[PDB]
């Protein structure tokens, strides 16, 4: 019962020609593919990519690798992929990529009665997609995964999400700490180079930031060394030291949280959402400074005039600020 | 000389291709694992390196020999000749096996067709961590196997008697962690293209606490102390009682980023996040006790005296009351 | 100061070797690429050899198989070799130096430039 | 039984051929087309002087030994079969690590014609060297190249040509671009040749000609040093009995700028010369350091010439705004005339 | 000519060879003399607690299967025979990621004497293990071990021996230290037996002894705290009437301790106790904030015992020097000798 | 014309023993080097190596390759490489190198009709060399590469510069950002070891640091910060608060000067050139606020005292900072 099966196999690869693809000459071999999710990690804005981890599969007819006789699947060693066609199936914006081999190759080949070849892959690549940060940090992004095949024309074959719009698994358990998956979708087309057209799937999440981590670590701490500031307002004018030393260490500090986040980024030119609000709080920190300035400039020749001063920024540096807040808040969110 | 008579008679035929019993009945394999050393667990990728020695053990039926000798020991050149399981690691990362000074591997097959099949493996398996109870959190990463390509009609796995064992655990790499026990189960999983076993084992780690009480706690808590100096010193020197309240403000900042850049970019609050928040309350509204003080100075003396004596007993107390019921919350209740 | 000096030419008759040098001073180009153009009266400054530092020549198809340049790193020079020459080729021969902005065959991507050679050939 | 006409083509092309001769040896020179797609234009490291590419590398040839006839007139065949061929041995003569992709096949493609023209493309992640001249940084442009051709054979044997005309045979994709603080204005295609030790060899040159965005910096560095220079000068305007509070003001902006002037070199290489930006932090070092000279000045001749000070302060709130104003004026037409 | 004679030799050694079966399989006990020779001790990494080293690893063993007559009594042959042949499946036990050279060639050779003798050496960059205890740090020494054995011979099978003696088969070279902040006192050698759930396996085993040098600590952690303590005690000098003067000097110095305290922690790995470093800036900062609290003691009773905190500024001015004096004394007594 | 090139190619390897050198059991076989330097960079301290991009050429007689009737120097595709006896040269200082692959493998193998062989390859190498830093960053290193034979001896091979002094070129044509190569020398000599005697060809380089770099970021901050200290002993010695605060302010950021200069470093273990101005120029701001602590302390019984020790200061640190950079800048130029 085992001879026969050797026979069987020993009798597919007897002639076979691993150069010329299934119908050689003919209509174009249609090609599905799966990709199940095991992971994503290293979503980055410094190099701006993303890691993938999947179970990519693929599945093709070839007529040559019919057998009858044997009611079974056979499911052969990996190494049996090397002498047999497959698709050269690559994805565009992969920036490195491998397959995993511990304890062997991570590769799958199944052959049916009727020819049928079911090819899999566990792949981990590193996918690139240009983030758009004028928003950081209520951002949300669109990472993409294009798949395509280098040599063979829609002449020769033809690509198709296997199950439709189930065809990719595993979105919905991905856990990211800094992001929730909103959307997946799947897309089909042609894409035309000056070689000719080629068949394109597109496999893209969209990507929306979580923003309590930067509550506690950029807002948090702005909103109360702006608070902090204010101090100053219901101290005597005439502690110029104690004042100024107040309103220097907050001005100061603004400026170090500013250029601390930035150097956590890449170098984009644009201002994004968090620099507007260091920048907002920054102007609110100096003119409290700026304030004294004037106070103390002027309280020798009438206190009268230096003390109502003193009053009513107590009264209108909180009022502003939290307009500033409303205004920010309700135009981002 | 005979043996290899032996050898090349049991090769002569033989398709490396056709699992044994492929027809027949699922290809059983025993599996054994010793765990050289847990090495470090990386908070910020979640993940952990572990380095083994990973056994397997199974029949074939087409490896049987007559004679004296009754088991061959042989080493890795003929691991590429005889069928092998296509056993990976599911929540692996980036693992590799070992090449110096050859390749790390073992092959013997007794006259009766057993092959025991050995392999040095380093894993970087994925292992997610809830860090809501960070530094006082517990974790069981995990670290499952199973066939690529052949479903549970085909392969199964099965635990040996003594199935993981591990050698001396002070000299693993685990610096933030300590080994508590381990487990390993079996189970179904269900893909799309078949129905595979899946073994796994579980590691228990449990966090060491006392790299960031120097880092962090104690840090934060002389902070605090420092600015209750501001109550003894005389309500009069303004500027005095405005640097010493301005500037632990600003150290207490810095201590709040450097606890954080441990951890991932999570968006919630550890318990690490809720002791640097509280520390933060309390410098500053001892600053603001003072704002307080000085605007009452020359309107209402009398109140002005009363107010430095209550938050020279209030704000010790508070602040060990504080202590009390976060500790106790984190190390008896959690 | 940055100064390119050319030294070199006069007159030829009907062809013959008359090879042009440049000194460079007061920088030192090795990351640079040093050319040599060539304004004939009234027509226009035309490009005629550039060399970058990995040793790359670049030539006009005029020229192309006629003129030779060489770089001397060492001694922050370049030097061109004028072979068969013609009346066509009497005219002022400039050296320059530069980064090849928008181009290495343009002029204006040249920064430093010599005060020209006279190359005059009699036929 | 179909495809078996085809086998008995390839099996009959490649009986004798030998792969380790050049098409043409010993009687003409192998003339190989070229030209590049740009898939994406790749991030700039001002640190390391270089640059990432990816492009689609074509290459065309003639081959006489694999003329055929049969029912196609150009065979689309496996990528390798290239290995089975002679190709060209084209190398980057700047290349620092390059990456042929193989994922999840080798990224190549090969179509033979009847006539024996061969068309062979191959995907690859170029990394090549870019040096830099940073004396106008950050408002400096580059002129990044890309050179290539063969290994082993000088111009006697093989020779490079565009496919067509060369400003139209390098094409970069429109929606490539991944770079962040620069801009790619355009590129220019060239031909060249190289005298080496071995022979010579002809080189095809692409330059890319980018120019760095100012922006980052202009938020990062220069409106920090603005800020500072101004918050030094409000300093004279508080009243000359706040010798505590003047002093604060003098030493906390002297000690902001040692920190922005350390801060401002970390992305640069470590070079050996003063940038554009080096210029603009020491000038606003020298105001902000005046500004605290001023100070002491006025400090000491309080309570012994108390008008000459009062005279000092009145000249300072509008000698040091003025000069600081003016010298904007010069410095940004300077640098963003060029 | 003479070429075609070796060639028959060589073919009729390999000639039915059989690589699968170790030499005197049945018979007797293979006998692998091995010896180490350090050409460069790498650097040791804390962070890791791993060190590297590259050595040329000799190991040589009697082959009856390869006796042959000619006119030569050593056949030096090329690397690629070794792949031909039985070679001993040597693993480092504690060996993390290592390299085997392959640059320009696989760095290896083959030397086959008359008798059947093998001499078989490589070139390695290894990278071993190294357990670290920093109770001790930074005046601690470790014993760096490196154990290697056969991986799938028993030491009935196949056992390891020195080619000279112990303590002479372990060579390292003169000018090879590339260690930074250690120093390579000795090593010693010795071989073992381990056992596994499949056989007792021989193993050798090397262990160098390293110990750190304090010159960079002292520089970097010791004199910032010795002279931020000694600022600290400025402070006991100025008047009581400075009482701002005096607060600045308190806080500066115990927010100094705290920038010191965290700095210091960088390069270790993040271990959960306490070393010799973490013991001298905890009183360091103890001093420090002491002197925070004596002011505040002083300030405290002026205006209502003006003759106490005068008596209190006078001892102080004594006990802070003459107790730091002291606590140092006894921290580097301690330290130095174990 | 063809068809006899490959009929002579395939009569050479044809019996040809790959195990064995040329001229085997006989004379040693001569091997001359070329090396053709593309670039040096990564000069790095911190992990005490250096990058070397090169064209490394070899060049031997092989009479076993020696063919005629072709009057032409037959450059073979660089696969013949794999079937041919090349020597097996390696480089002892070498921790990291790979020949580049892309578009194949950078290599040439050219023949010769009376049996000579070119054989070339693109390498890049990360060599090693310990650096004295006692002079940093005043300082001149002296990095090599070695060049040897693994498995033969000096009774088989032997090495040569081909070209005596001009085997090595493409130095002149370096551009290192930090250093300036002063000079290069090439060695000839051979190495004993336990298993035999090796020649050994050794190239060296001696790279002289640029100070430029360290003005700007390291000497000058020092400087300004020591006369910013200087500022203290212009203004009236009862204003206690006011030069505190400038005292202290120097002190503490020149320690954070020195701490922030040591982290890109390896950490050697004694004094560099440039420690030794930050612990200079810290004992100046040092004594400087260690003088006002004598000011104040003196100024009430002895106010005249007080006034003379402030006017005297403003001369003596002046001038004697500047007697240490004299000392200072001649000892180490
Ligand atoms: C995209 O392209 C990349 C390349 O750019 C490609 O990566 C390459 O992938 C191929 C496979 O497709 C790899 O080739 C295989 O490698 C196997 C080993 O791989 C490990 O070791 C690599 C280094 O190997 C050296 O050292 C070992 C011993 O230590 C030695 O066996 C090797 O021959 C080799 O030795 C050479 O080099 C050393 C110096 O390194 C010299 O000292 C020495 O003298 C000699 O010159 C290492 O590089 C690998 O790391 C890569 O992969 C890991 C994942 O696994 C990854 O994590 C890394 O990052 C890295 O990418 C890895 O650790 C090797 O065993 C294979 O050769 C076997 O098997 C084949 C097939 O059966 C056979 O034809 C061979 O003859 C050979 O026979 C084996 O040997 C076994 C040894 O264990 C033995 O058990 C078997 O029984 C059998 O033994 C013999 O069998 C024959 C025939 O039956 C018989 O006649 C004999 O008597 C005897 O019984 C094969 O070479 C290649 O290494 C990869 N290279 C790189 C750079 O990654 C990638 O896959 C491509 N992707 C896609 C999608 O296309
Ligand atoms: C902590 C900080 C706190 C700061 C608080 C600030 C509060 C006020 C807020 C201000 C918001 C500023 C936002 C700036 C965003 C970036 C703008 C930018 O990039 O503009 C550039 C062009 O502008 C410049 O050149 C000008 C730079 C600034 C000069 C300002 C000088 C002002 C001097 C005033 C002196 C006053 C003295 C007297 C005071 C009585 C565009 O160039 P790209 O298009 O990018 O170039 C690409 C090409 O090169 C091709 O590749
Ligand atoms: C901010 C900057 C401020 C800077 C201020 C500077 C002021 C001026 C002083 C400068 C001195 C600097 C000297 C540094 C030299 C380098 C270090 C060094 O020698 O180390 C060692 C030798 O040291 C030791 O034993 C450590 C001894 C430490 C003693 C400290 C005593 C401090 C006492 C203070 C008391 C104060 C009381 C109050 C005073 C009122 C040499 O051996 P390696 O090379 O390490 O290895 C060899 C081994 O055998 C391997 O095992
Ligand atoms: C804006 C925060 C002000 C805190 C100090 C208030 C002091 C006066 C209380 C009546
Ligand atoms: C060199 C330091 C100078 C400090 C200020 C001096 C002011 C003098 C006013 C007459
Ligand atoms: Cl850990
Ligand atoms: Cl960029």
């Amino acid at each position: 019962n085992m001879s026969f099966v050797k026979e069987t196999v020993d009798k597919l690869l007897k002639g076979y020609d691993i150069r010329l693809r299934p119908d050689f000459g003919g209509p174009p071999v249609c090609v599905g593919m799966n990709i199940d999710i095991a992971s994503i990690d290293m979503v980055s804005e410094v190099n701006m990519d993303y890691t993938l981890t999947m179970y990519f599969q693929q599945y093709w007819r070839d007529k040559r690798l019919a057998y009858s006789g044997i009611p079974l699947n056979l499911t052969l060693d990996n190494r049996v992929a090397d002498q047999l066609w497959v698709p050269d199936t690559y994805f565009l914006n992969d920036k490195k990529s491998f397959v995993h081999g511990v304890t062997v190759k991570n590769r799958m080949i199944r052959l049916h009665p009727d020819g049928t070849v079911l090819y899999g892959l566990r792949i981990t690549t590193t996918a690139a997609c240009m983030m758009d940060l004028r928003r950081y940090p209520l951002d949300e992004q669109n990472c993409t995964l294009e798949i395509e095949s280098y040599g063979y024309t829609t002449d020769d074959i033809e690509f198709y999400w296997r199950g439709g719009d189930k065809a990719v698994t595993g979105v919905e358990r991905i856990e990211l700490p800094q992001f929730s998956i909103v959307e997946h979708r799947l897309v089909s087309r042609n894409v035309v180079f000056a070689t000719g057209a080629y068949p394109r799937l597109s496999l893209s999440f969209r990507l929306k930031r979580n923003i309590g981590y930067f509550i506690l670590q950029t807002y948090m701490p702005s909103i109360l060394i702006t608070i902090l500031s204010w101090v100053s307002f219901w101290i005597n004018y005439d502690a110029s030291a104690a004042r100024v030393a107040l309103g220097i260490t907050t001005v100061l500090t603004m400026t170090t949280i500013n250029t601390h986040l930035r150097e956590t980024l890449p170098k984009i030119p644009y201002v994004k959402a968090i620099d507007m609000y260091l920048m907002g709080c920054f102007v609110f920190v100096f003119l409290a400074l700026l304030e004294y300035a004037f106070v103390n400039y002027i309280f020798f020749s009438q206190p009268a005039r230096a003390a109502a001063i003193d009053r009513w920024s107590r009264i209108v540096f909180p009022f502003t600020f939290s307009l500033f807040n409303l205004v920010y808040w309700l135009y981002y969110v | 000389g005979d043996v290899t008579v032996i050898l090349n008679n049991l090769l002569e035929g033989y398709d490396n291709k056709l699992r044994p019993d492929i027809g027949v009945k699922p290809t059983l394999i025993h599996t054994d694992m010793y765990v050289n050393s847990i090495g470090p667990v990386n908070a910020i990728n979640m993940e952990y390196t572990i380095d083994i020695f990973f056994a397997q053990t199974w029949y074939d039926r087409r490896l049987k020999f007559n004679s004296t000798i009754k088991v061959l020991r042989l080493n890795s050149n003929m691991v590429g000749k005889i069928w092998i399981p296509d056993t990976f690691f599911r929540n692996s990362k980036k693992a590799d096996a070992h090449w110096i000074t050859t390749p790390n591997r073992m092959l013997r097959i007794w006259n009766d067709g057993r092959v025991l099949y050995t392999l040095r493996l380093t894993i970087d398996a994925e292992c997610q961590l809830q860090l809501h109870n960070f530094p006082m959190d517990e974790h069981s990463c995990p670290l499952e196997f199973s066939s690529y390509g052949y479903p549970r009609e085909e392969i199964v796995y099965q635990w040996k008697r003594s199935s993981v064992e591990v050698g001396d655990t002070r000299s693993w790499r685990l610096y933030q962690f300590s080994f508590v026990g381990l487990r390993n189960t079996t189970e179904v999983v269900k893909t799309t293209s078949g129905d595979y076993v899946v073994m796994s084992v579980y590691f228990d780690l449990s966090r060491r606490m006392g790299y960031f009480t120097i880092q962090t706690y104690i840090p934060c808590t002389l902070i605090v102390v420092l600015s209750w100096v501001s109550f003894w010193i005389n309500k009069d020197a303004v500027p005095a009682r405005t640097s010493l309240g301005i500037t632990t403000v600003l150290t207490m900042t810095t201590l709040s980023t450097i606890a954080r850049k441990s951890l991932p970019k999570v968006s919630y609050v550890t318990a690490m996040d809720l002791f640097v928040s509280v520390c933060f309350i309390f410098v500053f509204s001892a600053l603001v006790e003072y704002g307080t003080l000085h605007y009452f100075v020359s309107s209402q003396p009398a109140r002005a005296a009363k107010m430095d004596s209550y938050a020279r007993i209030f704000f010790p107390t508070a602040f060990c009351l504080f202590n009390l019921v976060y500790w106790v919350s984190y190390l008896y209740l959690g | 100061q940055v100064q390119l000096q050319e030294s070199g030419g006069g007159l030829v008759q009907a062809g013959g070797s008359l090879r042009v040098s440049c000194a460079a001073s007061g920088r030192t180009f090795t990351t640079y690429i040093m050319a040599w153009f060539r304004q004939a009266p009234g027509k226009e400054r035309e490009f005629l050899a550039a060399m970058d530092q990995g040793r790359i020549q670049y030539y006009g198809d005029s020229v192309r198989g006629r003129f030779t340049i060489s770089r001397d790193y060492a001694k922050n020079s370049v030097d061109l070799q004028l072979d068969g020459l013609r009346p066509e080729d009497t005219a002022v021969y400039y050296c320059a130096a530069g980064a090849g902005f928008w181009g290495l065959r343009t002029a204006s991507s040249y920064h430093y430039w010599g005060q020209g050679t006279q190359v005059t050939v009699s036929s | 039984d179909n495809t078996t006409v085809f086998t008995r083509i390839l099996d009959r092309l490649l009986d004798g051929y030998d792969n380790r001769l050049r098409p043409g040896l010993g009687e003409r020179v192998t003339e190989v087309k070229t030209d590049i797609f740009v898939t994406s234009f790749g991030p700039v490291s001002d640190h390391d002087m270089e640059y990432t590419i990816d492009v689609f590398f074509r290459q065309s040839w003639k081959d006489e030994r694999l003329k055929f006839k049969g029912p196609m007139t150009v065979l689309r065949l496996n990528n390798l079969m290239a290995s089975k061929i002679w190709t060209p041995d084209t190398f980057f003569h700047n290349g620092k690590k390059s990456v042929a992709h193989n994922m999840t096949m080798p990224n190549k493609l090969l179509r033979i014609t009847e006539d024996g023209t061969l068309l062979y493309t191959m995907r690859l992640t170029v990394r090549a060297e870019c040096p830099m001249h940073l004396e106008d940084f950050p408002m400096d442009a580059h002129a990044c190249p890309l050179k290539f051709g063969s290994y082993a054979y000088t111009r006697a044997e093989v020779v490079y040509e565009w496919t067509r005309e060369p400003a139209r045979s390098v094409v970069v994709a429109e929606d490539g671009s991944r770079l962040n603080q620069y801009d790619l204005l355009g590129q220019t295609v060239d031909s060249g040749i190289v005298q080496s030790s071995t022979g010579e060899y002809v080189v095809m040159t692409t330059h890319f000609h980018l120019k760095r965005k100012i922006g980052y910096f202009v938020i990062q560095t220069y409106l920090p040093c603005i800020m500072t220079v101004i918050l030094s000068q409000v300093s004279f305007w508080l009243n000359r009995e706040s010798v505590p509070a003047r002093t604060v003001f003098g030493v906390t902006t002297v000690l902001t700028m040692t920190t922005l002037s350390i801060s401002a070199r970390n992305s640069l290489p470590k070079v050996a010369y003063a940038t554009a930006m080096d210029w603009f932090i020491a000038v606003c070092y020298a105001f902000v350091f005046s500004a605290l000279i001023e100070f002491a000045t006025v400090n000491y001749f309080t309570k012994s010439q108390p008008a000459r000070a009062a005279k000092i302060d009145r000249l300072s709130r509008i000698a040091f705004p003025l000069l600081f104003g003016i010298f904007n004026l010069v410095y940004w037409a300077t640098y963003l005339n060029r």
